[PDB]
């Protein structure tokens, strides 16, 4: 009758360094899932499907994106399951733009100079561009609940006029104008206000800029200069 | 070898790089990732899922705190992982 | 805001950067050198010289190992540096 | 009457963990320049200008593209010297296209809660690009010998053929063709032969391809993509 108790441990493992004279078999199936709690925060789920000599299991997953990160978790075995008469295990917390890399091997495993290696499973987070998980800490702050409702309007043939909501997070925008090539770039600062909250900039272009795209980016001092953007197109107006 | 919009800055890049598996049953950590750069030539900013010839790929290199187990025994030895491609302009001389 | 040909690697990059000091009085080693990302944008490879927005100037991390002489007794913690910058194609919502 | 010996150490001095009640004062100047010994090697010239408590003082290397550099060596003295009435070192490797930061500071150093740092020096060193330093043996192979002789000839509006020297180093070749944009790119193999050394390459192109500049990307498998490039300009033949 065995049940899971789950900790945590990075590093060297006791029977790594130990030998074995003899050594137990392998998991034969291992899953992952991406399994979100109810209020956001997010846990990875380990589910692997399995001998009488056996001790506990170890799994580390790796995360890299723009940093470094490594965690490990060792989940041991509370008694001897003789009865062919399944697991799971709720226990790393997920970042948002991250690549895991999740294996796992039996302890003890193969002593040195023998073969038989494990087998890993790969899984790719969900990112802030999607509905899910865009009400986090991060992705709110960074832009992603803010609706800057552009309204462009195309004054002439050397200027356009640009229609945007304010936000108090920011002053200072970017602003970028791409069909084929760069033909509008300009920097802009405005104070925000309270009773009137819609800007007004008027930037030169160089060629016909029917039918371009504008393309807003913030200048939020929270994300830098690799904030998110927001889509715009260029709306002739009377 | 192309750039897509969700990330992380491994198929963002515009000399993206894909991780490989150097699996080694005495190293720790037991499973690193090397960049290796895909794209020969930079890809356009335009798109990002073609290339470009007007630009060269350089990867960079680190020593990282890994552990070998050599005859058992801990021991200490800095190892060379590719972290990542970026994109360098030609030298043209003549 | 610049790329040479002679570089090295840091003068030759499409979003060239620039190493700034960080001194401490109980640091190994005793001068160590970030790196900056100095051109807001990445430049065009037509010319070298002058920055274009189609880009974006992202900042890499890596931990490295630093001693500490904390009150004498030694101290190991992982130390935050940035390598280099890389070129990144940016994320648009809609 | 001083003289000169020092030795090599890397890591924290004896020094810098103990402390001293009585701190001896820093370095007046230190200057360091390039020096080069005659057959290459390169090495760079320590030499700084320099109380009657003072043992020795340590010379660093740390330096970065593309990697990092970090060596350190110690420079003992013998005995006092009272006499108002400079020295030098030379005991460094110098690599190949890298910065160089120099840090020297006396032993003992500042304790804790205390002022008085090192001074630091900058210097670039240049890479083999230039004439003095052009038959190193590392880039030699990668194409500094190497005269191509490179000549364009354009037959009509959508074809250039390429007239250029073969070498034995290397079989497959690419092109670039840059005026304005990108007009023309191909890849060929060509077999260098000891008999005939003198090959044809035919490359189609888009456009009004006169007065563009020919260049040519070799893949030596020595220096991977990042290969010296030969500039070539388009000559109309007869
Ligand atoms: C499993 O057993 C080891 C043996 O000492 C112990 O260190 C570890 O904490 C145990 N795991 C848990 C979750 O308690
Ligand atoms: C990651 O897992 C996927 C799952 O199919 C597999 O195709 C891929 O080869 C794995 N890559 C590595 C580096 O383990
Ligand atoms: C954009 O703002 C200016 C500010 O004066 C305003 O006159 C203009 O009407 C606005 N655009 C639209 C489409 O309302
Ligand atoms: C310099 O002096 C130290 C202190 O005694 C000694 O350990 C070291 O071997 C000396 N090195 C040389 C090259 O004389
Ligand atoms: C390079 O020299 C300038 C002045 O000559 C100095 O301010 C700067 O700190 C030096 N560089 C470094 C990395 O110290
Ligand atoms: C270029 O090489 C071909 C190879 O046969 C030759 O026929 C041609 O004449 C060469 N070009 C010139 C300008 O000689």
């Amino acid at each position: 009758e065995p049940t899971v108790q789950c900790g945590s441990e990075t590093g060297p493992s006791p029977e790594w360094m130990l030998q074995h004279d003899l050594i137990p078999g392998d998991l034969r199936d291992l899953r992952v899932e991406p399994v979100t709690t109810s209020v956001y925060s997010i846990l990875m789920n380990v589910s692997w499907v399995l001998i009488r000599l056996l001790k506990a299991t170890k799994i580390c997953v790796t995360g890299k994106s723009n940093f470094q990160s490594y965690s490990c978790v060792r989940c041991n075995y509370t008694e001897a399951f003789q009865t062919q008469t399944t697991f799971s295990y709720i226990g790393f917390p997920v970042e948002l733009n991250t690549v895991y890399f999740i294996g796992a091997h039996n302890i003890p495993n193969a002593n040195m100079n023998e073969d038989g290696p494990s087998m890993s499973v790969n899984f790719t987070s969900p990112g802030c561009l999607d509905h899910i998980m865009k009400y986090k800490k991060k992705c709110v702050k960074a832009g992603s609940l803010w609706d800057p409702n552009i309204t462009a309007c195309k004054k002439n043939e050397e200027t356009v006029e640009v229609n945007f909501t304010t936000t108090p997070l920011g002053n200072r925008y970017m602003a970028l104008i791409q069909h084929s090539t760069i033909i509008g770039f300009s920097q802009v600062f405005e104070p925000h206000q309270k009773k009137q909250t819609r800007a007004s900039v008027v930037i030169p272009v160089t060629g016909d800029s029917e039918g371009a795209t504008v393309q807003l980016t913030p200048y939020f001092p929270t994300c830098g200069s690799d904030c998110i953007r927001h889509k715009g197109t260029v709306v002739l107006c009377p | 070898c192309r750039a897509s919009e969700d990330g992380p800055l491994n198929s963002r890049a515009i000399s993206p790089w894909r991780y490989e598996l150097d699996r080694d049953l005495n190293r720790l950590p037991q499973d690193l990732y090397h960049a290796r750069c895909l794209c020969p030539h930079c890809v356009s900013l335009q798109t990002g899922s073609h290339m470009d010839p007007r630009g060269n790929s350089e990867l960079l290199y680190h020593n990282q705190t890994v552990f070998y187990r050599r005859p058992y025994c801990l021991e200490r030895r800095l190892y060379r992982v590719s972290l990542a491609c970026v994109c360098v302009r030609p030298r043209v001389m003549g």
